[PDB]
């Protein structure tokens, strides 16, 4: 899911989103997505989680 | 033979310990926080650690 997160991030930026919500099932999805979860440091992305 | 084990302080083999304890019924006591597995139906464990 590491590289997957890179690809997802690419897709996000290609669409040029400026807000997004991530939703998971159980906290393991966090580990599953940590790379994307680290979006804001690099680009202008605000993401929230439920 | 004892009453119970005291868990090793790292989750990796901690899971082994726990799946052992409830498997053979001896209560297990853990100190270090482990990754709570959402559906581990084990019942012979507690943790004094601040959850």
């Amino acid at each position: 899911f590491s590289s997957l997160s890179r690809a997802i991030l690419d897709l996000v930026q290609f669409f040029k989103w400026k807000t997004v919500t991530v939703v998971y099932d159980d906290s393991t999805g966090l580990i599953r997505l940590q790379e994307l979860i680290k979006a804001p440091s690099r680009y202008n992305l605000r993401l929230k989680i439920r | 033979g004892v009453a119970a084990i005291l868990g090793p302080s790292h989750s990796s083999s901690a899971n082994a310990v726990q799946s052992i304890c409830n498997a053979l019924g001896v209560p297990h006591i853990q100190t270090r926080w482990k990754h709570q597995v959402s559906d581990n139906k084990d019942s012979f464990y507690v943790s004094l650690y601040p959850d």
